[PDB]
This record gives structure tokens, sequence and C-alpha cells, in this order.
């Protein structure tokens, strides 16, 4: 069945299971022809498998040219999309595959069955949350590393860093749906409240800046304002 | 022409026989039909006046054995049997004529409806779906469910059909996940036609019984089974001229008969709406097109 918020908390128990975001597989920049007409240029794309327990993250970097010479490419990315997810779970040990893969978006439901015929036991579900998952390509280095492929590639990232260390996987998830919200609602801002002080990096091991406990509140507090704020500015509240 | 006769109607009785209908009342001195043409299978069905739940009936072709109707009041219906003593029958038979105690299986020369509806459909094929060897003829009932329905419970009350499901691995060729799901030529053509069914006459047949056990016992797993035979069709690139062009004749009587009272829950909105307006066969069914056009407009 469907996940939501009733049964959010299943997504921090023992089941092994993944969200995959299909956003950002297929990527244009469109643009006029010399002829005055409309044309897409693809760009490097990426699907979004992410293990919320764990912080695991499969980011398939969806290579242009695979889409050279096909048709109806918004169709063929969503079978693209689970023709990778299917390979990474036969990839896995036995003991490491999902019993639940969560599609972020309903029209990769049946894509991802069909699929995944050979895996009678691995529930696909959609899901009604909103997750802000496309946002994933305003993580700056999940960006490098898709725009500089030369061909298709899977690179293994914890988009936790370090987190776990000191707080639940339930408070993790938490925090990166807040930061990727506030990303995907005005990413300038966003970044200006992470790369603020000059004394707080970002190890070369993790994607997100080494705050304290206490950084932290105070960053997920700025995060939560900005969120409000440009829904006024939206819609003027 | 041949007969099958009835003892009595010892209760209250609506008798269909193909796609005819009459009333029967309790003790009336009903003793059979008559005048059924040879050369087609037939069904007679009954609605008791008590009872409208249960529509039951039998489909038997009169090449295959004379047989007769008696009310079994232990088990409460009417029954076919077969009878083996072939002049105690024609003395029976000929003895209710000369009384005129039978009714004439109405057919209008004109009229073709019945061949039209049961042109590929053969008895051996039934009895092959509808599983009782002991008896030459076929009972199916409104409640009967069928082999795939049973899969998502008494086997031997089980309607037989081909079992289609679209995302299956018979369906669906390992490494052409997309192509054949969204172009089920694949199924149809090599997995159904040439494997299972060895030819279109089958597959049409069994896509005709499933329309008449659905339309004449509003059985859902056969409206269904119905259902995905055409869907199977119109969602398949590559298929047959002749296929197609006779599947056009076929909807097209199918949607004729069906009483106008019915469309609501013996058409899938869905099915249709993609075989006629969507799918690669959108344009190849002109004359089921017109005539659900001018007859059912609100489903689609
Ligand atoms: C009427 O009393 C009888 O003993 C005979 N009846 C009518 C039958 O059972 C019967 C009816 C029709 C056909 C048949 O082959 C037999």
């Amino acid at each position: 069945g469907a996940m939501n918020s009733s049964n959010y908390a299943e997504l921090f128990n023992n089941d092994i299971k993944l969200f995959v975001d299909d956003t950002n597989v297929y990527r244009v920049t469109v643009h006029k022809t010399f002829e005055g007409n409309v044309a897409t240029k693809a760009i490097n794309g990426c699907i979004f498998t992410l293990n919320p327990k764990t912080g695991h993250l499969f980011l398939k970097i969806i290579h242009t040219s695979v889409w050279a010479g096909q048709k109806r490419l918004s169709q063929l990315a969503k079978w693209k999309t689970a023709e990778e997810v299917s390979a990474l779970v036969r990839s896995l040990p036995k003991e490491e595959q999902p019993k639940q893969i969560i599609v972020t978006r309903k029209a990769m439901l049946d894509p991802l069955e069909v699929h995944m015929l050979d895996f009678p036991n691995i529930a696909i579900r959609p899901t009604e949350l909103r997750l802000p998952f496309s946002a994933a390509m305003s993580i700056d280095k999940l960006s490098d590393v898709v725009m500089k492929a030369t061909e298709p590639q899977m690179v293994l990232f914890n988009i936790y860093d370090d987190w776990l260390d000191r707080i639940s996987s339930y408070t993790a998830f938490s925090r990166l749906t807040l930061l990727l919200r506030a990303l995907k609602t005005n990413e300038e801002s966003a970044k200006m409240i992470l790369l603020s002080d000059p004394t707080i990096t970002i190890k070369s091991y993790h994607l997100w800046p080494s705050f304290t406990d206490e950084q932290w509140i105070t960053i997920e507090s700025q995060m939560r304002d900005l969120i409000l704020t440009e829904y006024g500015r939206k819609y003027n509240v | 022409m041949n007969t099958v006769p009835f003892t009595s109607a010892p209760i209250e009785v609506t008798i269909g026989i193909d796609q005819y209908s009459f009333n029967v009342k309790e003790n009336q001195p009903f003793h059979g039909i008559k005048d059924i043409p040879i050369g087609h299978v037939h069904v007679i069905h009954f609605q008791h006046a008590d009872n409208s739940s249960m529509r039951y009936g039998y489909w038997f072709d009169c090449r295959m054995g004379n047989f007769y109707i008696q009310y079994d009041p232990k088990d409460g219906l009417y029954k076919m049997m077969e009878e083996r003593d072939g002049a105690k029958f024609e003395n029976i038979v000929h003895n209710f004529k000369e009384r005129q105690m039978m009714v004439s299986y109405p057919k209008i020369d004109e009229d073709d409806t019945w061949y039209n509806l049961t042109e590929f459909v053969q008895m051996d094929k039934i009895r092959k779906i509808v599983r009782k060897d002991e008896n030459q003829f076929s009972y199916v009932d409104s409640s009967m469910t069928t082999v795939q329905e049973n899969e998502l419970s008494d086997p031997a009350h089980s309607l037989n059909y081909t079992v289609i499901n679209f995302k299956s691995r018979e369906a669906i060729r390992p490494g052409h996940e997309m192509e054949d799901f969204l172009d089920k030529s694949y199924y149809l053509n090599t997995v159904m036609l040439q494997g299972i069914f060895k030819n279109s006459s089958n597959y049409f047949g069994e896509l005709q019984f499933a329309f008449l056990n659905a339309m004449f016992f509003g059985n859902y797993g056969s409206s269904l089974q119905w259902h995905a035979m055409i869907e199977l069709i119109c969602s398949s690139a590559t298929v047959p001229k002749h296929m197609l062009d006779k599947l056009d004749e076929i909807l097209y009587y199918q949607i004729k008969t069906l009483p106008e009272q019915y469309s609501d829950i013996l058409l899938n909105e869905r099915v249709w709406n993609i075989c006629l307006y969507s799918s690669f066969q959108k344009n190849s069914l002109h004359n089921t097109e017109k005539i659900m056009e001018n007859k059912y407009p609100e489903l689609l």
C-alpha cells in the first residue's frame, strides 16, 4: 500500500527498503534552432536510490549517450530507471536486497513492477508524501559528479554524512528532507545558510558541513523560516 | 431441427434459449422447446421467479445427443439430462409435439444474430473450460469463479479460461520489458495464438463464450476474461489483418445484443476507451466503434 504520514515510522524499521526518485533522470535545456524552432539538448542525469534507514545512496549516473536516437524519451526514462534499479538489486547479495521499493512518482510503478517480475516478494509501493528529492542536484558534490561523467557510472554516498553517530535515522531523515525542501523552495538562500561563516567546512568525505549539535539546531531553524517565508512570498500571507 | 423436452415445470421460472426467453408459471403445461437450429451450440438458462439469485443454464449441441430437462426438487433446480434410449425420446417428443405443449425456437429467417455470436464457439472447447466429462453438456451459473480469480475455491466448479496477465513472465520477455508491455504483439501472436490457442478461431471461440456467460449469467469472471481478450488484441501493434476485421464483426454483434440496461456492469470503461480511442487498433474497429457511440456514448 501507499506510504504516507500515517505509516511514516515504517521507514526506519529493520526491513530493508529503498526510495527511488526519477525526477533527475532525463534532464533537458530547451533552446531555439537557427530556424526559430525549439529543441531540447539533454544533460547528464541520475537515479536517486536511497536507503532511508542507513543513508546509503546509490547514485546511478545517466549519461546523455543513453538517449541517442531514442524516441519518447520521457517515457523511456521511466523504463531506463526501472532497468537500472532492477540491475542494482540483482547486484546486491540476497541479504542486502530490499523487501520494499518506494517510488516517489506513481508513473514508476508499472515500469518497476515489470522489471522486477523475477522478485515477486519485493513490494513496489507508491507514496502520498511530496518528497523533495528532486533537489538532490542542489547538493554541490552530487551535481558535480553527475555533470563530469563521461560514461554510465554508479557512485555511492552516505547522504547523512556521520549524523547517525549522534542522531537516529528518523531524525536524520527529517533533517535531510528539511534541507532538501529548503534547497528546492529557494536554493540561493538555502546555500547561503549552509555556507555561512568561514570557520564551518565540509569534510572531503562528506556532503554537508560539520555543524555541532547546537549549530544544527540553528541551521534547522533557519531552514524552517525560509520554507514558511517562501510560502508567504509565494501566497502573500 | 431438434428438440430439448421437459418432464414438467413445477416452479415458476423465466426460461431462456439463446437470446430468447419466456415466462413459465408454476405447474403450467410446458414440455419443452422445439425447432432448435442445428449447427450451432445453444444455451438454455433459467431464472427462478422467487430467487432471482443464481441465473444458471446449460450449454449443449443437439448433434451430440438427445437432451431433456426434469426439475429436481431436492437440489432445487432444472437439470439437463442425456437420454440413451433413442426411441423413448422420439416417442415422448412426438407425443408432446402432438399436444402442442412446446414453444418453437423463434428464429426470424433474416436473423443471423445467434450465428454471429457463436461463430467460433465449439462444444469441445466449452467442455475444456467447463470440466464435467460425464456429461455432453455444460453447466454454468452466476457465481462460478475462474481459475485466475481463484489464484488471487472449489476447482471442480471453476471456469478454466486461459489465464491472461499483462504483468507476468509469460507476457514479458526478459530484456524486452518496455517493448513487450507497451506492445503486446509478442504475447498475442507467439505465446497465445501460436503457442496456446493454436489459431485465431479458438481464440475467438473463447472470447465469444466468455461474453455469452457474462451476458446470460452476469458471471463477473467471464466478463473480466472477455475484456482481457479484447485488450490483448487492441494493445498489440501487429495483428493479422483477418483477425482485426473479424474482431470488429464479433464485438459489433456482442454490443448489439447486450441489454441496454446492463452496460453499467458488463462494460469496462477503461478497456473500451483504451481500445477504441488510444490503442494500436483505435482505427481498425469501425463497426464496433460506430455502434458503441450511437448506443453507449455515456460510458465514453
Ligand atoms: C412422463 O413420464 C415419463 O416417464 C417420461 N418423461 C417425460 C421423461 O422422463 C422424459 C422426458 C423427455 C425425454 C425423455 O427422454 C424422457
